[PDB]
């Protein structure tokens, strides 16, 4: 009795009823729905007896809330004002209202995702229609979207809103028509930059020392932004000592002491004043008395914090926002 | 150019790519040489790159991606021919 | 028993198939709307 | 009775069912299954009636669980999408999807193995493939796979990844399929270094000696390098005195007696510093009483201790990763 | 006594075999995924 996903259930559904019958139900069905159904069944496990009768008694279930007798909307309000209105009429109203969804669908899935694709998806378009399609959207996303731009672009765009003179709908459907469009490229942005610092981390201390010089020899400037989006290990000297107490009510002490003996004399220094006072003299009678320690395994316990740090920053409760930015 | 075979040999940059056609109906080979500089940009905009850091040719064989992505490109430019 | 049992399974699963067959003929954007719901339910 | 494992029942089903039978069957199955399932019956043992029976009641007992009445899902997918949104469409569609998952299925077998295997599979290639092949794998195992190139080939690696600019997906499934090709080759590497060490390892004294001089004669660096990898038996002088006494916890005090008298005395003193005191005077006073001893079981013994040792590495309780490193 | 156990444990194999035989052709798929889980639960 493995837990099964609605899609599994239309699934289940949709094999069962027919060829032209799933057919007739995609003519009811938005294409991004026609792509998760049209994705499951291609890999999907073959289902049990048993799982086939709960999902359609759930499916009954449904069905007793769900019966209508309903006839298709788009053809049958064509039918019905062709006749009421005249076939111009009906036309041109269907086409309004067609087009006053496709804005309204349009901004608000644009006003749902992570600001940054945004925008370089709308980066290269001519500042006018970035200005127009800006402001359209929700306040909160254009702001995230305008936060984003060069000082040039961005100055252009306002300058064009605080001139701005109406804009027509027709055309402003079709351009949200058209970057839909756009969004739909099968396309992976893999970037480089991130994920090559991630990797870098990731490395060996000699390895990405090398690797570091290597690209501050090719390009000093790209070394430079690898570093301040990685970090390395040595960023604890310049992390907020607030933030090293919370890493403190977590790490262990063991693991700690291992990976001090590597550690610099001033990180050490910086560190133990973090802790309770019994527990640093704890830590620092045991880097007395222990001896010398092996590299890797000092480099293996300053990983493991590197990637305990790691997770409490995805958590939100790390702050690592590239320093320690203004005080004020 | 109109030139020697020998003379053409020569001037060839030694390593390159070459590849034979048979054009009926007219009995013999067509030599169309694909260079490293040109499979290398081809390769570097498919596989994604700026082309700022150019390597040199140390003789080795081109491996089985660049010789796939030849064939792409020796397709198109055999299609452009006939037409 | 067991066979008896699986028989019977069968069946009834026949018979709701029918039985849903039908109704989806009656109006198969019941189905559709059914179809969107359980999309709706699969992100949380 | 015999326990009988999948690939067991497996072939028991598929032999029963018919030929177009296990044909349809291997239809749905992928070729490295199709490949497990043919290596078993060629060479399988001729099964039981109680076997059988009881293989065919869990496959009864599994198909309970088991029972859908299904349709081929890719030929299903396609009748349905030819109508629903047409021909083109449809196999556009389903090639994005099939190709979506040749790089998703690429991707995670690629994250598996062992990393020195895909290092040397990956060399020959171009350094741009090589990078976007190696971001987008696992970043622990991109990691495992970047720590093994060369300072030129990795320092060029990265700076194509700090200098990216996107990749394609279509062409990248398909350098995923190639190279799952290139995997798909029946060659045995058995590296001549390694074996070669830990055939030395198991000669005898006067023949991994000579055998040491003659490699050294021919080339000096390949016999530093069989050495640096096999250690011999005197290594014991520069293994760690914690691995030696882990060691001690379990060698034998008549065979260690024995093989001491044939050791350096450097390393009979390091060695009895190890052990307990009492254990270390013990020793001290056998191998004062003991007379001389064949040279034969000596080297007997030298080599059953170095037998052990070999198992407890294996184990990953010693520690012998080419010497002391360094001590920080 | 042997004999007769080994007749209807031969005559059961027949008609199980029967059995199995229909439930694949209703659906070989069922067999593959069988199949599929087996080499599964094999390298564990």
């Amino acid at each position: 009795m493995s837990n099964l996903s609605g899609t599994d259930k239309s699934v289940i559904l949709l094999m069962t009823i027919g060829e032209d019958r799933a057919a007739e139900v995609f003519k009811h069905l938005s294409t991004r729905e026609v792509q998760a159904l049209s994705t499951a069944m291609a890999n999907v496990r073959q289902i049990s007896n048993k799982q086939l009768t709960d999902v359609l008694s759930e499916f009954e279930q449904e069905a007793e809330q769900f019966a209508a007798l309903n006839i298709n909307a788009n053809e049958y309000l064509r039918s019905v004002l062709v006749k009421a209105l005249g076939e111009e009429r009906a036309s041109s109203l269907l086409e309004d209202i067609l087009e006053t969804r496709d804005t309204t669908s349009g901004i608000e899935t644009l006003n749902f995702m992570e600001p940054q694709s945004a925008a370089d998806l709308i980066r290269d378009e001519h500042p006018q229609i970035i200005a127009t399609i800006l402001v359209h959207l929700k306040r909160s996303q254009a702001a995230d979207i305008l936060a984003l731009f060069d000082e040039r672009l961005r100055h252009d765009v306002m300058l064009r809103i605080a001139t701005f003179g109406g804009v027509q709908l027709a055309e402003l459907t079709e351009v949200l028509n058209g970057l839909l469009d756009g969004q739909n490229l099968k396309r992976s942005k893999m970037g480089g930059v991130r994920t090559a610092a991630e990797i870098i981390n990731l490395m060996k201390t000699q390895q990405e020392e090398a690797v570091i010089t290597a690209v501050r020899e090719f390009d000093g400037e790209l070394a430079q932004k690898i570093i301040d989006e990685m970090f390395l290990f040595e960023n604890l000297v310049d992390v907020d000592d607030r933030s090293i107490q919370r890493l403190l009510q977590e790490v262990d002490s063991e693991s700690l002491l291992i990976a001090l003996k590597g550690a610099e004399p001033p990180l050490r220094e910086k560190f133990l004043r973090n802790m309770s006072q019994r527990a640093a003299d704890i830590l620092r009678d045991d880097l007395a008395n222990r001896g010398p320690v092996r590299l890797s395994q000092v480099e293996n316990e300053q990983k493991a914090i590197l990637l305990i740090v790691r997770r409490l920053a995805e958590t939100g409760e790390m702050v690592i926002g590239s320093g320690e930015d203004t005080y004020v | 150019r109109i030139q020697p075979y020998h003379e053409f040999a020569r001037n060839l940059p030694v390593p390159t790519n070459l590849n034979l056609i048979h054009l009926k109906p007219l009995r013999g080979t067509g030599l169309v040489v694909f260079s490293p500089s040109l499979v290398f940009i081809a390769v570097d905009n498919l596989f994604g790159g700026d082309g700022r850091f150019p390597t040199k040719v140390e003789g080795r064989e081109f491996t089985h991606t660049e010789q796939r992505v030849i064939n792409r490109m020796l397709k198109l430019a055999l299609e452009g021919y006939s037409d | 028993q067991l066979q008896q049992r699986r028989a019977n399974q069968r069946l009834g699963a026949e018979v709701m198939s029918q039985r849903i067959r039908e109704m989806s003929d009656n109006d198969p954007r019941v189905v559709a709307l059914v179809i969107r719901q359980w999309m709706s339910n699969d992100h949380e």
